């Protein structure tokens, strides 16, 4: 078989979003609006393509 | 009767008999290979049916 293809640390690097579940909790409700149209690209991303690495950007 | 019914008579039986033995040797070698390779209507073992797969987006991306 093949050898798996993995990206490297560096393109997995990205800022992260370092506030605690009660923030997320809290943020939801607008943020799930302010942020659909990002959002909703990823997840039609990851559902069509079935694969982490090809929805990283 | 005369010779010429049961002489013709024969030959008719004669030709049925015959194209039965035919068939008979020609259907063994039909079930040798249909058994042997499964690409006929005899010795068709059942698979799942596809139809049973679920093709809607499930809670999780991947699969």
């Amino acid at each position: 078989p093949g050898i798996v293809e993995l990206p490297s640390l560096e393109d997995l690097k990205v800022q992260e979003v370092k506030v605690s579940s009660s923030v997320l909790k809290a943020a939801a409700h607008h943020y799930g609006a302010q942020c659909d149209k990002p959002n909703k690209e990823f997840m039609l991303c990851r559902w069509e393509e079935k694969d982490p690495r090809r929805c990283l950007e | 009767d005369g010779p010429e019914k049961n002489y013709e008579r024969t030959m008719a039986i004669l030709q049925i008999e015959a194209e039965k033995a035919e068939l008979r040797l020609k259907e063994l070698e039909v079930r040798r290979l249909m058994r042997a390779r499964g690409d006929g209507p005899w010795f068709h073992y059942p698979t799942i049916d596809k139809e049973l797969i679920d093709h809607s987006p499930k809670a999780t991306p991947d699969n």
